[PDB]
C-alpha cells in the first residue's frame, strides 16, 4: 500500500503545516500537525474541556462506529516550548492520504494548554519519531508509520514542504519527480527516539564550506533551524543591522536587509536554503525588525533540523531495521 | 506564533 497527502501552511509565514486525516467511521476529518519530532498521535475531541477549544474541529468518539475505549490507557505530554495536552486514548481507524490503519491508538485530549487552544487552525498532532518516544501508558503504543509499515510498499515515508506554498508528504514510495539530482542517505541514531543525524558542515552565502559535524533532529513539527551558536553567529555577522536580542528571544534583523543563503552538508553533498526562507517577518505588526530563521540551539540541548530547513529538501524517512535520512535538492 | 514540536 500507499499514502500521499497534501500537507497546507497554516499561515504566510509557514509556521507550521497541517495535513487532513480522516478518523473513524463515517470519517471525521480533522487537519493534523505531522510531527517527526514526537510520537503521539492526538487529537481534540469531545472530551477536551470547553473553555479549551476555540474553533478547532473535534474527534467525537460516539460518533464512531469503529472507535473503542482503550481501558485504562491515558497520556501526557510535552514539547519544546512548554506546551502540553493529556488525555485518554481510543483505538479507531485512521487514514491519511489513502493510507489506512486499523486500531490505530488515537489519544483524546481531555486538556490542552493555552498555546493550542490559541491556534484554530491545528486540530491535533500526528507523530512520525519512534515509537519509544510514546507517551502512552501503561502499555506504550504505535505510531501511525509503525502500524503502517508492514502494509507499505517500502518502509518510507517521505516530506516535500513548500516554502509559501502545499507540499506533499508520501508513504511507502519515493516519488523519483519530487526532486532534482540524487538522494544522498545519512546514518540515523534512535537512540534519543528522534530522526538523529549528522551534518557534514555549513556555508553562509558563497562563502567557503566549513566541514564540521552537526548533530541534530529532522523536526517537522518544529518552525525554525536551530544551530550551534558559532554557526548562527556567523550567519547573522553577515546581515547589516542583525543582532541577537534579549528582549525578543533571538537573532533579528532589519527588514530592509537581503539575507544570505545557508547551505548545509549531507555526506558530501549540500542542500542550499535560499535566503528568503530566513526571514520570518516582523516581529510584530508594523515593525521594521524582522525575526530570524536561523537560530541558536544553545539553550536547548539539540540542533533542530526544522522546517526552515526541510523545506529547501526532499526528505526520506527511511524506517527499515537500521534507520536511515535521505536528503534530495529541489 | 512559532512551533517547537517532545524534549
Amino acid at each position: 500500500s500507499t499514502g500521499s497527502a497534501t500537507t497546507t501552511p497554516i499561515d504566510s509565514l509557514d509556521d507550521a503545516y497541517i495535513t487532513p486525516v480522516q478518523i473513524g467511521t463515517p470519517a471525521q476529518t480533522l487537519n493534523l500537525d505531522f510531527d517527526t519530532g514526537s510520537s503521539d498521535l492526538w487529537v481534540f475531541s469531545s472530551e477536551t474541556t470547553a473553555s479549551e477549544v476555540d474553533g478547532q474541529t473535534i474527534y467525537t468518539p460516539s460518533k464512531s462506529t469503529t472507535a473503542k475505549l482503550l481501558s485504562g490507557a491515558t497520556w501526557s505530554i510535552s514539547y519544546g516550548d512548554g506546551s502540553s495536552s493529556s488525555g485518554d486514548v481510543y483505538t479507531d481507524t485512521v487514514s491519511v492520504g489513502g493510507l489506512t490503519v486499523t486500531g490505530q491508538a488515537v489519544e483524546s485530549a481531555k486538556k490542552v494548554s493555552s498555546s493550542f487552544t490559541e491556534d484554530s487552525t491545528i486540530d491535533g498532532l500526528l507523530g512520525l519519531a519512534f515509537s519509544t518516544l510514546n507517551t502512552v501508558s501503561p502499555t506504550q503504543q504505535k505510531t501511525f508509520f509503525d502500524n503502517a509499515k508492514a502494509s507499505l510498499d517500502s518502509p518510507v515515508f517521505t516530506a516535500d514542504l513548500g516554502y509559501h506554498a502545499p507540499g506533499t508528504y508520501n508513504f511507502g514510495f519515493i516519488d523519483t519527480t519530487a526532486y532534482t539530482g540524487s538522494i544522498t542517505y545519512t546514518a540515523v541514531s534512535t537512540k534519543q527516539g528522534f530522526w538523529e543525524w549528522t551534518s557534514t558542515g555549513y556555508a553562509v552565502g558563497s562563502g567557503t564550506f566549513k566541514s564540521t559535524s552537526i548533530d541534530g533532529i529532522a523536526d517537522t513539527g518544529t518552525t525554525l533551524l536551530y544551530l550551534p551558536a558559532t554557526v548562527v553567529s556567523a550567519y547573522w555577522a553577515q546581515v547589516s543591522g542583525a543582532k541577537s536580542s534579549s528582549s525578543v528571544g533571538g537573532y533579528v534583523f532589519p527588514c530592509s536587509a537581503t539575507l544570505p543563503s545557508f547551505t548545509f552538508g549531507v555526506g558530501s553533498a549540500r542542500i542550499v536554503i535560499p535566503g528568503d526562507y530566513i526571514d520570518f517577518g516582523p516581529i510584530s505588526t508594523g515593525s521594521s525588525s524582522c525575526f530570524g530563521g536561523i537560530q541558536s540551539s544553545a539553550g536547548i540541548g539539540i540542533n533542530i533540523f526544522g522546517d526552515v530547513a526541510l523545506k529547501a529538501a526532499f526528505v526520506v524517512f527511511n524506517g527499515a531495521t537500521t534507520p536511515t535520512l535521505g536528503f534530495a535538492s529541489k | 506564533s512559532l512551533f517547537h514540536x517532545t524534549p
